[PDB]
RNA sequence: GAACGCGCGAUACUCUUUGAACGCACAUUGCGCCCCUUGGUAUUCCAGGGGGCAAGCGU
RNA sequence: AUGCCUGAAUAGGGUGAAGCCAGAGGAAACUCUGGUGGAGGCUCGCGAAUUUGGGUAUAGUAGCAAAUAUUCAAAUGAGAACUUUGAAGACUGAAGUGGGGAAAGGUUCCACGUCAACAGCAGUUGGACGUGGGUUAGUCGAUCCUAAGAGAUGGUUUCAAAGGCCUGAUUCAGGCCACCAUCGAAAGGGAAUCCGGUUAAGAUUCCGGAACCUGGAUAUGGAUUCUUCACGGUAACGUAACUGAAUGUGGAGACGUCGGCGCGAGCCCUGGGAGGAGUUAUCUUUUCUUCUUAACAGCUUAUCACCCCGGAAUUGGUUUAUCCGGAGAUGGGGUCUUAUGGCUGGAAGAGGCCAGCACCUUUGCUGGCUCCGGUGCGCUUGUGACGGCCCGUGAAAAUCCACAGGAAGGAAUAGUUUUCAUGCCAGGUCGUACUGUCUCCAAGGUGAACAGCCUCUAGUUGAUAGAAUCCGUAACUUCGG
């Protein structure tokens, strides 16, 4: 996650099971005020979902994570 | 494979043929 | 992709406003009479479509880069 | 066809009765 | 090695051509053609 | 001489699911499912496939100009040339019946 | 060479086939020798018209 | 009573999904309708939140 | 025992039925000879039987759990027959011991650490144990639709008040229509995505490039030519457009099986040339390998069918297959479907094969070639026009389109329409890791009789171990011009 982060631009976040794709894009762009590119979601088999969050390329990912 | 998850109780006993369990009766 | 043939038409494109860059790519390749020669390819993308003039001619070639916008960029090859 | 669609049951039971 | 059919085939298709070939050249006519045709 | 075999979820031989064989830029042999092919429209008469009009899918006629799916001609894109021919015919012959019908009709009650 | 379809038969389909074209051959065999086992028109011409039942009444 | 989670329920050592179980289906976390409200350019679009849906010829 | 719905399969060798063509006999009928054609209770490898998936009804003794073949050197390790690397031998041999799927399993996938238990010897190994990592979709499926059937409502549409829409200067009045929820397929019907790269483990999902489908609001250009819904051709029909209510129809979806013939693509075979590898005591212009082009988009391209002229026995045309013609043949000239080929964009910038130059290090930079052809009773697959046989004219529905009809609307500081062109926005939920009763792909040489033998690509080395037709003739014989 933290290589994709550093090179694909793309934050990994663990988000609610009832959760879609709207809700997962607006969230991140009210908490982190970010703008996303596209969101991309899984069922991890632990019974929790993961997404990838690509941002827009105005914004940097690694700057994100450290702050 | 005669048998499935039952909702109600939890066991596999329900019956998919027959769309009944044969441990609570569901439905 | 599209393939043009009007100069004109790819100005036109290269001159709106929302263009990124144009790309020229250059071929080294035979004629029919064996002679090798030099084509070019100008490539540049509209709205959902990528544009491509191919002119044989290193002159008419030429004479189309330099009619290009200051303002544009241009990736060569 | 089938017509006695035209009265519902209570209105031919009604009728019925005034015969 | 070559079957019956295709061998059939092969003569009977090139035997039409030079009838056809021979006709429309005038060398044979309507009738003589007609006969050749069935033979 | 590389095997190649279904790309998609169905592992039977069904219509639904044909392959072709494609050779990709990348030098290999590929498989590439293809869709079922599309029928001509056929005349309401007589069956005989119409002239003039496009052959798509059924949905593909909802996106090309009605100049591509009909004729010129009256029940042009529903019915042929000979079959409109033949039912102008019949309606006039039809029509000149029942006028001579109709004179007969009222020669023969103006006895009385 | 062998064509694909015949491969797959062969593989699949052919000991069965055989086993039930022996079957069938002698079964014929054995209802050969036995009496009792006639065709529908062999039955209706055995049988005859009316016209030949009531002459064979007669 | 069951499932999933941290004795308890997203306020988790208020009350998730269910269950007589109730909008419709159901071995699918599938498919709808109605009212109010908010946001993203916004009268149309998209989404989020809240609350709901088991007349007669008779007198 | 009999069913029903929806899929897969129904193969191959031999023989040679009707019908047809041409010869010879006879007044016909009819009988022989050759070819063609390609059929079946044909063969070959009262009773029995009659492929298959999913759905749905009526004593430290016996013994080692049996699936062949292992050997040498090195590394790791306390410890090696069993772990790792290299070499040798052997096996499966495209109908695989090879690469995928449905169902089912549920973390078995990957890495690191470990040998207390398990893998019937051992183990440093693991489908074990411990700790972590891993499955990304508008385009692939489910989701939608109905099938046999099931099943609520008052047994499956029945003596049910079972529902929607339209018109109107404001008067609630009038009018139209018929018929039943729902469930039931990850093999049926169905809108749309490809190539290259990338991980320890993910790919039609990620990355780069490239493109489509559906729905929506809207603007611009053009057309709607005197002001009001456009033209051309005898015709088939062509078009950048070129309004169309109720109502009534038509097409696609959408439908048995077999045979030969024609065409395209992939595979196989093969010539030249440009690279690379092996052998070379002798001979061998020698043996192996690379020379690739996706979805999508533009132009062009058709057998069949149809239209116009014309009017035919001295009967012509014609297929491998005998059918067609005054119900209009032969002949001459055209129209159409774009299936499929050709050229081009995508696109050489990708991939592939080489050579050269940099470094105890992520150590990548540079330069070339990636070209031109032939062949088919060959295998796989798609398609076209036909022919034979069986038979309800050969499942339904969702969905899209079109035709008849003539309601209504359209002009003087932006008339009406926007099936013409360009432009804007968006696409939710679930599955995706791994293996795998039904299923997919499928090289060559010998065999010169399906078979069997050997090998290429790719996988293995698993199973307690040690000791004792063929030689001599002749005539013939292939395509065009
Ligand atoms: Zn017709």
């Amino acid at each position: 996650a933290m290589k994709k982060v550093e090179d694909g631009n793309i934050l990994v976040f663990q988000v609610s099971m009832k959760a879609n794709k709207y809700q997962i894009k607006k969230a991140v762009k009210e908490l982190y005020e970010v703008d996303v590119l596209k969101v991309n979601t899984l069922v991890r088999p632990n019974g929790t979902k993961k997404a990838y969050v690509r941002l827009t390329a105005d914004y940097d990912a690694l700057d994100i994570a450290n702050r | 494979k005669s048998h499935t998850l039952c909702n109600r109780c939890g066991r596999r006993s329900f019956h998919v043929q027959k769309k009944t369990c044969s441990s609570c009766g569901y439905p | 992709a599209r393939e043009i043939t009007d100069i004109k038409q790819f100005l036109e494109l290269t001159r709106r406003a929302d263009v990124k860059t144009a790309t020229v790519k250059i071929n080294k390749k035979l004629n029919k009479a064996g002679k090798p020669f030099r084509q070019t390819k100008f490539k540049v993308r509209g709205s959902s479509s990528l544009y491509t003039l191919v002119i044989n001619d290193a002159g008419k070639a030429k004479k189309l880069i330099q009619s290009l916008p200051p303002t544009l960029k241009v990736n060569r090859l | 066809l089938s017509r006695y669609v035209k009265w519902p049951e209570y209105v031919r039971v009604q009728r019925q009765k005034k015969i | 090695r070559l079957p019956s059919q295709v061998v059939w085939i092969r003569r009977l298709r090139v035997l039409r051509r030079l009838l056809a070939k021979y006709r429309d050249a005038g060398k044979i006519d309507k009738h003589l053609y007609h006969v050749l045709y069935k033979e | 001489a590389q095997r190649v075999t279904f790309r998609r979820r169905n592992p039977y031989n069904t219509r639904s699911n044909k392959i072709k064989v494609v050779k990709t830029p990348g030098g290999i042999l590929r498989a590439q499912h293809v869709k079922k092919l599309a029928t001509r429209p056929k005349c309401g008469d007589c069956g005989s496939a119409l002239q003039g009009i496009s052959t798509l899918r059924p949905r593909q006629y909802a996106t090309v100009s009605k100049t591509h799916k009909t004729v010129s001609r009256a029940y042009g894109g529903s019915r042929c040339a000979n079959c409109v021919k033949e039912r102008i015919i019949r309606a006039f012959l039809i029509e000149e019946q029942k006028i001579v019908k109709k004179v007969v009709k009222e020669q023969t009650e103006a006895a009385k | 060479k062998v064509s694909k379809s015949t491969k797959k038969f062969q593989s699949k389909h052919l000991k069965h086939t055989l086993d039930q074209r022996r079957k069938e051959k002698i079964q014929k065999k054995r209802i050969q020798g036995r009496r009792g086992n006639k065709t529908d028109q062999e039955k209706a011409d055995a049988a005859g018209t009316r016209e030949q039942q009531q002459l064979k009444k007669s």
